[PDB]
């Protein structure tokens, strides 16, 4: 009573033809459709079905709304994201992209909007938060997908080296990373192997003395 | 996150065979879904994003197989910004130009709204620091500096036929920096860094650097064409996983910070062994638990000698005795982590790095964590005998009171029990009663962020699980319905569904579940079918 229907028949304005969703024993979905329109409208209210409070509660942390579901822990994100511009960059991709991939995206949220329309009960988590599903643009999809790998990787190797610096010393705080094993093995060529660079405190020299005086 | 591909000279099969399982944090519902779409251009398989189109980086079409590891190029800048005019103009060469200053505001369930500025420089927004006192810190990110047509993309990768084609369809994919290993059924094996880097200095990878000198500038983009790829190496194998991509020495900027080799040479140990890799061998590379450090351990835990407090030398011959396997049945594993969990708090300690974060421009959610940097350097340092950062303590010190500390920290539990991932679901904090319904089953696992099988955790937190293998999975190209898949809970969100956690019981064996591409197989063994219709 609380589960969206799995089988039967459901409507969705804008589709072309049928499209047929079978699930098998992990409940893993396999959409067959006719046209691309069809199957990117089917994929949005497929993934609806199983994921919409990951959907939304993605989307706001994306936004910059997750506070609004999650409280004060969530605060400092919603305002870095806020500050990043996620609506202004995923609304400038979107409007940049070929007549393919807009069709795509539009279809997508479509299918997504249909399954807010269907009558479905919600999910447990709305009921616990007190909150109903609010719909889909196009360039959402964008934001969604920019949030699943937001500020990954090189940025926060750079802000730790930074912080130590006053408190460990520059020799000190450019040894700041991840161990090598001794001698990277590479991934071009296959099998290859090579010393990585240490850092250049001498070419580094303004840099460490600009920060210093900075944090000081 | 780790993937394969072995060529058709040295597999049983006799064509491709692909593999891996991505790697992040055990945030619920997982952020990959499994689905197949079919229509009249294209019928693909793989892994999705709730929320997002297509199949950005796990699928197959029928005819090329592709996959991804993080890749660990330098896709980031900070840069130091001198301010005036009250944070009003920032320095760019001579000149103090007009920065952009905004207001907006958010809300919070259950507190105060928050009012807060947003100002940015031509580098990008201010992220850290306070520009009214004359200097904070901006992001120029490939994540948002220029337009991104990643998506355009999407609608391309769908109709390749061939690894070369795959690549071509990947040109302007800008979004996320990764690996993409690709097969295809005729024959082919690839590597592309399907990435969009800005040229610039090595030395922005070191430290945030000057906005005004004009030295640290983007000069425009590394082409498509001139980013590092593979096709059909002469060995037949390749292997990624977050390892450095190509030499420091390459004329173009990519990269400082990437993880440590141990768990490519691992897969690749296991690789150069079988030339007869076969689609069921894809676990047993899967399920790998060496760590890397055992010998420099015992080295230094024989070295060090007896210890006069009688716990701290149990838990030191255990050690020098230890196989150095993350196996989930093995207790000594546990007493390993505990010993390494103390080491790095020690540490971090004493160098003065834990109050490195209390200074204003640490401020950028979600923060550093001391701890879980400095964990990743301790075997460096350790192996090269390098004190400088332990304030007049040798490593022989600090290895001695590490054990003292430990041995009041050994549960004597199973690594796979002490190990055991709590998953918690988003609300489970604001609805206590609610966290045995809310929060998917989970069973013993082993590993750590050392092996292949690279269940890591958060250092300053304790031994738990906290990210790892959100999907496995081994593509048979050409082959197809014998590729195989496997999520770590289930296909469902919803925590009543029959499907919410099911998937955590192959997952937590190592083991996969069919990965179905015949639609008359399909047919046969759906559980469920609905019909979409035209309204
Ligand atoms: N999750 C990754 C694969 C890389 C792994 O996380 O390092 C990716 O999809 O980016």
């Amino acid at each position: 009573a609380a589960l969206p229907p799995l089988s039967g028949s459901l409507p969705i304005p804008g589709l072309s033809a049928s499209v047929r969703v079978r699930r098998d024993a992990w409940g893993i979905p396999h959409i067959k459709a006719s046209g691309e329109a069809d199957a990117y409208r089917a994929l949005g209210f497929v993934h609806s079905q199983d994921r919409l409070f990951q959907m939304e509660l993605t989307r706001r942390k994306a936004l910059g709304r997750a506070a609004e579901w999650l409280g004060a822990e969530a605060a400092e994100a919603d305002i870095l994201v806020r500050r990043l511009g996620m609506e202004k960059v995923c609304r400038r991709d979107f409007e940049a992209l070929g007549v393919e991939a807009k069709d795509m995206l539009r279809a997508y949220v479509a299918g997504v909007n249909a399954f807010l329309a269907s009558g479905a009960p919600l999910p447990v988590e709305y009921g616990l938060l007190g909150a109903e599903p609010e719909p889909w643009e196009p360039w959402h999809s964008i934001a969604v997908m920019r949030r699943l790998g937001l500020l990954m990787g090189s940025v926060w190797f750079k802000l730790w080296r930074m912080l130590a610096l006053p408190v460990v010393g520059a020799a000190n705080a450019l040894k700041l990373r991840y161990d090598d094993g001794g001698r990277d093995l590479l991934c071009i060529p296959p099998g290859a192997e090579a010393d990585r660079l240490e850092a250049d405190l001498a070419t580094l020299r303004p840099a460490v003395d600009a920060l210093l005086k900075a944090m000081g | 996150s780790n993937n394969w591909a072995v060529a058709p000279g040295r597999t049983a099969t006799g064509r491709p065979i692909l593999a891996g399982d991505p790697h992040r944090v055990f945030e619920i519902p997982g952020f990959y879904a499994q689905h197949h779409l079919a229509c009249d251009r294209f019928d693909m398989i793989g892994l999705t994003v709730p929320g997002v189109p297509g199949f950005p980086s796990f699928a197959h079409n029928g005819k090329v197989a592709y996959c991804v590891t993080s890749a660990f190029m330098d896709i980031h800048d900070l840069y130091l910004e001198q301010f005036a005019g009250e944070g009003r103009t920032a320095r760019f060469g001579n000149d103090f130009e007009p920065v952009a200053w905004s207001r907006d505001r958010i809300a919070v369930r259950g507190g105060a709204d928050r009012e807060f500025d947003i100002v940015e420089t031509r580098h990008g927004p201010v992220i850290a620091g306070d520009p009214r006192d004359g200097a904070a810190l901006t992001l120029r990110s490939v994540q948002f500096a220029e337009t991104d047509l990643s998506f355009d993309c999407l609608t391309r990768m769908p109709g390749a036929s061939t690894v070369a084609q795959l690549y071509d369809a990947t040109r302007g994919w800008g979004l996320i920096d990764h690996n993409l290993v690709a097969g295809d059924v005729a024959g082919s094996i690839g590597h592309l860094v399907r990435a969009r880097v800005p040229s610039r200095p090595r030395e922005n990878g070191w430290l945030p650097v000057p906005g005004w000198s004009g030295e640290h500038e983007w000069r425009g983009w590394i082409p498509h064409e001139a980013m590092p790829r593979v096709i059909d190496p002469p060995g037949g194998i390749i292997v990624t996983a977050n390892n450095r991509v190509v030499a420091d020495d390459h004329p173009d900027y990519l990269c400082t910070d990437c993880h440590p080799p141990y768990r490519a040479e691992r897969i690749m140990k296991r690789l150069v062994a079988n030339p007869a890799f076969a689609v069921d061998d894809a676990a047993a590379i899967h399920a790998d638990t060496l760590s890397p450090h055992v010998g420099l351990l015992r080295r230094r835990l024989e070295a060090l000698g007896a210890r006069d407090d009688s716990a701290a030398e149990g838990l030191r011959q255990m050690l020098v005795a230890w196989d150095g396997r993350m196996d989930a049945a093995s207790e000594v594993a546990s007493a390993y982590n505990a010993f390494r969990r103390a080491l790095t708090r020690l540490v971090t300690d004493r160098s003065g790095l834990e109050q490195a974060i209390s200074h204003p421009f640490a401020a950028v959610a979600p923060g550093v964590s001391p701890q879980g940097q400095v964990w990743w350097a301790v075997p460096t340092l350790l192996r090269d005998d390098d004190a400088g950062m332990l304030k007049g303590w040798s490593w022989d010190q600090a290895l001695s009171e590490a054990l003292s500390v430990a041995s009041q920290n050994l549960t004597g539990r199973s690594w796979g029990e002490e190990h055991r991932p709590r998953f918690t679901h988003p609300l489970a904090t604001q609805f206590p009663a609610w966290a045995g319904l809310l929060n998917p089953a989970s069973r013993p696992i082993g590993g750590d962020g050392d092996t292949v099988l690279a269940n890591g955790l958060v250092p300053s937190a304790g031994p738990q699980a906290t990210y790892g293998a959100l999907s496995r999975y081994v593509f048979d190209v050409g082959n197809w319905d014998n590729s195989r898949w496997v999520v770590f809970h289930g296909a469902s969100g919803h925590p009543a569904s029959a499907h919410y956690a099911d998937q955590n019981a192959p997952w937590s064996d190592c083991a996969m579940v069919p990965m179905l591409y015949s639609w008359d197989r399909i047919a046969a063994e759906a559980v469920t079918s609905q019909e979409l219709v035209p309204a």
